[PDB]
RNA sequence: AGCUUUACUGCAGGCUGUCGCUGAG
RNA sequence: CGCACGGAGGCGAAGAACCACAGAUUUCCGAAUGAGAAUCUCUAACAAUUGCUUCGCGCAAUGAGGAACCCCGAGAACUGAAACAUCUCAGUAUCGGGAGGAACAGAAAACGCAACGUGAUGUCGUUAGUAACCGCGAGUGAACGCGAUACAGCCCAAAC
């Protein structure tokens, strides 16, 4: 929340999720906040997740102005274990990144402009 | 690369700016209304934990503990004392405030013991620290070697005899050396007078 | 004496409760006579029938019933 | 004073621990012991409680 | 475990209910209940009890008078015993 | 030792300034 | 067949008494735990606080004791200063909390015989009534090192 700057129509959130799972099986994904923060880093971040549901907030707060600072688009998820299930995983995760989509670059690659234009 | 959790203790190193502010302005509304003792599911402060002992397993406990803020609160003498003695508003406790925290949250967990604590801010009259407690009689622990060692018997009720870290620190055994005569082994061996 | 181990070992758990119901029983006819000032007594015998039910109940203790 | 079973169990005691040393234990022991040195009187003691 | 009946309470006066009102007096353990006193005593005597009496004795013991229905009589019972 | 006071020295308590809680124009 | 040497009686060669280890039994109150209560009572019980959790007291923990010793907190006054306030008595007496068979300490952000040197920690001897403190009064008072004792070094957090 103090973290989280635009709010994700229901519906925009759906297609990151669809995406996300079909990136993970056309190509690669990172689970976890630690990995998915190495990638923004490591600048191999194409598109990255990030839950509204975390507390402490502080194991996000760096992500978007991270983020914002190397060019990786990223997207809000209402809830952190659904973003666990969409990554493949049982349990949730606080956030996740898309490393090299896969047969979901298309979407993604809209998703991407689709949140920029949501500002 | 930094780690993520190097951020997480980054934007404690000043408590006071940006986000960390706001959540903290917002926190402590929610904790004002809290107990003395509440257990918490996840620690505010996952760098420092982790670095102090946690681990998202099974037997290990977190609580949120505030003490009042301030010196002792003593209560004026009765009977004669010299001048020296007859003060009441300047004396404070030789334990500081983190160790009092320490031992009201172990003493809500009497199967547990503490592993660690730090802080977690202070508004204008009270101070909350985190305490990381172990359960050990858990077999997730007896089994754990970055920690079954806090299961041994002599570790029983540590936090009160002052094994906790806060405890060693707050007794003067930092320093190994110069100014550490009358605190090593023991404060109660050099005859408190350390 | 009037009775011993190995015999009330080769008994079964139904005849043991059987012997002890029966000595408590003249125990308590011993105790009976006593309180009415009784004299045919032989004083180290309403003993034995203690040490005995003793006995009786170690063994249906060992030997499960 | 209206006393308790326990009470009264107590006092029952006490009235019994209060008797001789049997005739025979003086022989028993060739009269070295003789004296109860616990008689309490109803009067001149008291009793705890 | 404890035993309910613990002896014929046999005085002068134990004498008198029993020759005159078909009564056995017993010295039983305090936990006894009047109707635990009764069953007990229809059985290791073989009768039939119609009324029990108790009293808490100053002897740290509970004294029980027990009256036998009007077919059995207490001077032929307490006399085998 | 109790007691007193414009005896000596201090300690509670009250009033007061300041800092922290403490933010917007 | 206790102390306990009486009387009556009994037990033991089916090896008793007696001693060693192991086991059985082991009332009520008692941390006292279903609830209450001057050791009893009333209608199934880990009371209470916790951990895990089949989220059900299902599996566990705590409580209390102990000669002193130990560790962490609270902390006098008589007294000494020939009065007395700092100082001293003394971090003593006493109080609160807690561990063990021993505790605590412990593998250098050390020492600083200043070195091309020592090498975790307790303790004992000494260093020394030295340095240091103090109405610089009365008093208070270490350490490094040295000789001994015994020696023992390791584990995470993070990067990947
Ligand atoms: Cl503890
Ligand atoms: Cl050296
Ligand atoms: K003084
Ligand atoms: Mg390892
Ligand atoms: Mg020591
Ligand atoms: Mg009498
Ligand atoms: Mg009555
Ligand atoms: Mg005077
Ligand atoms: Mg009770
Ligand atoms: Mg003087
Ligand atoms: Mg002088
Ligand atoms: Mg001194
Ligand atoms: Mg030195
Ligand atoms: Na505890
Ligand atoms: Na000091
Ligand atoms: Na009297
Ligand atoms: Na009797
Ligand atoms: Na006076
Ligand atoms: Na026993
Ligand atoms: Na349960
Ligand atoms: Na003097
Ligand atoms: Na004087
Ligand atoms: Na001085």
């Amino acid at each position: 929340p103090v973290y989280v700057d635009f709010d994700v129509p229901a519906d925009l959130e759906d297609d990151a999720l669809e995406a996300l799972e079909v990136a993970r099986d056309t190509g690669a994904v990172k689970k976890g906040t630690n990995e998915t923060t190495k990638s923004i880093e490591r600048g191999s971040a194409e598109l990255v997740f990030v839950a509204e549901d975390v507390q402490p907030e502080e194991i996000v707060m760096h992500i978007p102005e991270l983020a914002d600072e190397k060019g990786v688009p990223f997207i809000f998820v209402e809830q952190q274990d659904d973003l666990g299930h969409a990554a493949g995983l049982e349990v949730g995760s606080a956030a996740a990144a898309v490393t090299d989509a896969g047969e979901a670059d298309a979407d993604v690659e809209d998703i991407a402009d689709k949140v920029e234009e949501l500002r | 690369a930094r780690s993520a959790y190097s951020y997480i203790r980054d934007a404690w190193e000043n408590p006071g700016d940006g986000q960390l502010a706001e959540l903290q302005w917002q926190r402590q509304q929610e904790w004002r209304n809290e107990g003395a003792v509440e257990r918490i599911e996840r620690p505010t402060r996952l760098d420092k934990a982790r670095s102090q002992g946690y681990k998202a397993k099974q037997g290990v406990i977190v609580a949120r503990v505030s003490v009042r803020k301030g010196s002792a609160r003593k209560r004026r003498h009765k009977a004669g004392r010299r001048s020296k003695r007859q003060g009441v508003t300047r004396i404070t406790r030789r334990k500081d405030i983190q160790r009092v925290a320490e031992e009201r949250a172990s003493r809500t967990f009497p199967n547990l013991r503490v592993l660690n604590s730090y802080s977690v801010g202070q508004d204008g009259r009270q101070k909350w620290h985190e305490v990381i407690l172990i359960d050990p009689n858990h077999p997730a622990i007896q089994n754990d070697d970055d920690l079954s060692w806090i299961c041994a018997d002599d570790q029983a009720d540590r936090v009160f005899r002052g094994l906790t870290g806060a405890g060693r620190r707050n007794r003067g055994l930092s320093g190994k050396g110069k100014g550490s005569e009358k605190t090593r082994p023991s404060l109660r061996s050099n005859g408190g007078k350390g | 004496t009037v009775l011993h181990v190995q015999e009330i070992r080769d008994m079964t758990p139904a005849e043991r409760e059987a012997e002890l119901d029966d000595l408590k029983t003249e125990l308590l006819n011993a105790r009976a006579v006593q309180a009415a000032g009784g004299a045919p007594e032989n004083p180290g015998r309403i003993k034995e029938l203690r040490k005995a039910i003793a006995r009786i109940k170690t063994i249906q203790g060992e030997e499960g019933d | 004073g209206k006393k308790s079973k326990a009470t009264k169990k107590r006092l029952a005691k006490l009235d019994n621990q209060n008797s001789r040393v049997p005739a025979w234990v003086m022989l028993k022991t060739d009269r070295e012991v003789q004296r109860n040195h616990k008689r309490r009187h109803w009067r001149r003691n008291d009793t705890d409680e | 475990s404890w035993d309910v009946i613990k002896h014929p309470h046999v005085t002068e006066k134990a004498m008198n209910d029993m020759d005159f009102q078909n009564k056995l007096q017993f010295a039983v353990d305090d936990r006894a209940s009047k109707g635990e006193v009764a069953d007990a005593v229809e059985e290791q005597y073989d009768v039939t009890v119609e009324q029990v009496n108790t009293q808490n004795t100053m002897d740290g013991e509970k004294k029980a008078v027990v009256r036998l229905s009007e077919d059995d009589d207490a001077q032929e019972v307490a006399s085998r015993i």
